[PDB]
RNA sequence: GGGGUAGAAUUCCAGGUGUAGCGGUGAAAUGCGUAGAGAUCUGGAGGAAUACCGGUGGCGAAGGCGGCCCCCUGGACGAAGACUGACGCUCAGGUGCGAAAGCGUGGGGAGCAAACAGGAUUAGAUACCCUGGUAGUCCACGCCGUAAACGAUGUCGACUUGGAGGUUGUGCCGGCGUGGCUUCCGGAGCUAACGCGUUAAGUCGACCGCCUGGGGAGUACGGCCGCAAGGUUAAAACUCAAAUG
């Protein structure tokens, strides 16, 4: 997991406020910032298939995310999606 | 099992302790299990009727 | 030839066989006996009588050593393990103890297979 | 548990030096648990014996 | 992150021991060392044998440190050869409290 | 640890026993060069082959049936092994051809 | 997932002591031993696996996962809140994971052991038993993609009497609650019956997979996949009047 540092970072940053950690933007910021962190754990371990499953998940569930946050706000996706430097 | 002959006990006396402390210490069923190979599925197996046999006893203690 | 106070008797207890060795307390052979040699022959080796006779003509070979401690060393399941000891006991050595050397492995390398009998 | 309580866990190993069973003991598995470790890290210490 | 340090050193070598324990804790007290405890146990009985040897001069330290400088720390401790045997643990939290 | 390594030598003269194989008269084809493999492989090693013809029940009626039988397995060993004895009658009710290795 | 390391044991090697057996079976023999075995003791080498703890205990999607320690890492659960605001459920095709055996290349090889060799047994003995023993079992990387891969029970959600346990949180004052997971029994109900029974095989809803007599056959042919072994998809003629629970 990330730390709780790293986690109050995200969400003062993409957040409306540090109470706001709902928001599809943090979400998809803490788990773009995971996603990117294990990169390097899954290069040297490339056999750990098991943590690799839950990285799929989080993978995933940006995703619905994302097609979310298109259909609800396409401004509010386009910027996210720049900002955190995601295709799409 | 070690059994030191302690001061002044006969030989009969002491061959009983020491024949039960390897008796609690578990080494003849312990070699036995260890003489044949048994293979995991077997071991499970045999570790599964031993605790439904346990637990059937129990509700034959019970209701009764 | 030497004199040995005190000795150590090895009972090496099989299924089969018993083997009982008198050594030094540092593990050097005086004499040795097994119920093979006992005019025991196939599966009468296997009795508890077998290994008695073995201990009586083992403590016979240690008998120019004048040993009269010994300290018994049982090892293995075999039918021969009390039987020895009291035998040995009755040539008239002192057993000041008795110790268990089973080998168990903590696991240790996989046993051959189960006999199909 | 601690693995330096060397009193405690001498009394939940045998003569041999092998774990007592927690049916035996009456101890909680947790503890238990926390018992097995404590033992094993004071064996490998040399501060309990693993045989004889 | 909170370690736990036991060392055996040879008992023989219980003179060295004093040098040793310093340059450790001088190591650690380098990057924010948080020394929690130390304590000498001295030159106890082994419970069995480690290299035809009986005796062995144990040490405790309960320490707060880098991940990077225990890591460092346990690369001295192989080549250390006259330190027979040693065990680094992770605590959660501190420990200030003695040990018997 | 002397004898032995003498009688050892002595234990590899070879102890040639005496090998059972039983026909019918209704033995197959099939099944008759089976027992015949059999045969093969204790006379090629130099072993003796007894070589009964069983009867059961009204099959005692026609005998030369057997013979039939008994003949075929002489005529297909016949440069593998030789006749020790050929019967001639059905003792019990069995006819025996004790063969012997070459 | 990676790295390190501990103790026990087997084998082997080198020595010391020692002397005629050892080993094995239903009974034997092969085998091993006077070039000194087996036994016992000291030291060394190497590989594989982790006794006790250990539990119808735990964890994991399933396969599976067991010394201890560190590093990296995934999931689950509870307590109070705060936050987002239907972002959900299922899923043909697709993608990945997937015991053991097996395959390729290179290592490793203690113990075990298909094949095989010898010894037995027997009517025969291509076996069961005995002594050996190669692949393999181990590691790396790649391949294979199957198992009674089973709870023979798809996934998700709601609802519907009880009793006794286990394991793991938590509140309150051992007691009194309240969550998660799990074992056994049993009520209504359901079921051909056996049984299942709030972890349903009950009562309902969503979506997927699958079945339509037995044998022929999970076979042939074709496609796809594989280095290969083979896998996957999958008939028909024909024949039977059954097969089956
Ligand atoms: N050979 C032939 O064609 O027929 C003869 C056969 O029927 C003999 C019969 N055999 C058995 O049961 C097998 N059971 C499996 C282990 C091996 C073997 O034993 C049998 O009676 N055995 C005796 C021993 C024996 C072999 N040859 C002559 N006698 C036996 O002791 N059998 C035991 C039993 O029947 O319970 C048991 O099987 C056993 C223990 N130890 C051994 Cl070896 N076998
Ligand atoms: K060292
Ligand atoms: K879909
Ligand atoms: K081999
Ligand atoms: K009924
Ligand atoms: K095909
Ligand atoms: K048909
Ligand atoms: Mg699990
Ligand atoms: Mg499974
Ligand atoms: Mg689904
Ligand atoms: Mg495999
Ligand atoms: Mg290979
Ligand atoms: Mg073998
Ligand atoms: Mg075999
Ligand atoms: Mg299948
Ligand atoms: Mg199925
Ligand atoms: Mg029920
Ligand atoms: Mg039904
Ligand atoms: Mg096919």
């Amino acid at each position: 997991s990330l730390s709780t540092e790293a986690t109050a970072k995200i969400v003062s940053e993409f957040g409306r406020d540090a109470n706001d950690t709902g928001s599809t933007e943090v979400q998809v910021a803490l788990l773009t910032a995971q996603i990117n962190h294990l990169q390097g754990h899954f290069a040297e371990h490339k056999k750990d298939h098991h943590s690799r499953r839950g990285l799929l998940r989080m993978v995933s569930q940006r995703r619905k995310l994302l097609d979310y946050l298109k259909r609800k706000d396409v401004a509010r996706y386009t910027q996210l999606i720049e900002r955190l430097g995601l295709r799409r | 099992p070690v059994i030191k002959v302690r001061e002044n006990e006969p030989f009969d006396v002491a061959l009983r302790r020491f024949k039960r402390s390897c008796e609690k210490a578990g080494v003849l069923a312990e070699v036995r299990r260890r003489e044949f190979y048994e293979k995991p599925t077997t071991e499970r197996k045999r570790a599964k009727a031993s605790a439904v046999k346990r637990h059937a006893k129990k509700l034959a203690r019970e209701n009764a | 030839r030497k004199q040995v106070s005190d000795g150590v008797a090895h009972i090496h207890a099989s299924f089969n066989n018993t083997i009982v060795t008198i050594t030094d307390r540092q593990g050097n052979a005086l004499g040795w006996a097994t119920a093979g040699g006992s005019g025991f022959r196939g599966s009468r080796k296997s009795t508890p009588f077998a290994a008695q006779v073995a201990a009586e003509r083992c403590a016979d070979a240690v008998k120019e050593y004048g040993i009269k401690n010994l300290e018994v060393m049982v090892k293995g399941p075999g039918p021969g393990r009390e039987s020895t000891i009291r035998a040995l006991n009755a040539a008239g050595f002192r057993i000041t103890n008795i110790t268990d050397v089973t080998p168990i492995p903590h696991x240790g390398c996989r046993p051959p297979k189960k006999r199909r009998v | 548990i601690d693995y330096k309580d060397i009193a405690t866990l001498k009394n939940y190993i045998t003569e041999s030096g092998k774990i007592v069973p927690s049916r035996i003991t009456g101890t909680r598995a947790k503890y238990q648990r926390q018992l097995a470790r404590a033992i094993k890290r004071a064996r490998y210490l040399s501060l309990l014996p693993y045989t004889d | 992150r909170h370690y736990e340090i036991v060392f055996m050193v040879h008992p023989d070598q219980s003179e060295q021991v004093p040098g040793m324990i310093e340059r450790y804790t001088a190591a650690i007290t380098g990057a924010e060392g948080k020394i929690h405890r130390l304590e000498d146990w001295g030159r106890r009985q082994l419970a069995y044998p480690i290299n035809k040897l009986h005796k062995a001069h144990y040490v405790l330290m309960n320490v707060e440190a880098p991940q990077e400088v225990i890591d460092e720390l346990e690369t001295t401790f192989r080549f250390n050869d006259a330190v027979i045997r040693s065990m680094v643990m992770r605590t959660k939290h501190a420990v200030t409290e003695a040990s018997p | 640890e002397k004898s032995k390594s003498s009688k050892e030598q002595k234990k590899k003269q070879k102890v040639i026993q005496v090998k059972e194989i039983k026909f019918r008269p209704g033995t197959d084809e099939g099944d008759y060069q089976v027992k015949l493999r059999s045969l093969i492989r204790f006379l090629e090693e130099g072993d003796k082959a007894k070589i009964t013809l069983r009867f059961r029940g009204r099959e005692m009626a026609h005998q030369q049936i057997g013979m039939e039988v008994l003949n075929r397995v002489k005529d297909d060993l016949q440069e593998l092994a030789v006749v020790e004895s050929f019967p001639t009658k059905i003792e019990g009710r069995q006819m025996i051809m004790v063969l012997a290795p070459k």
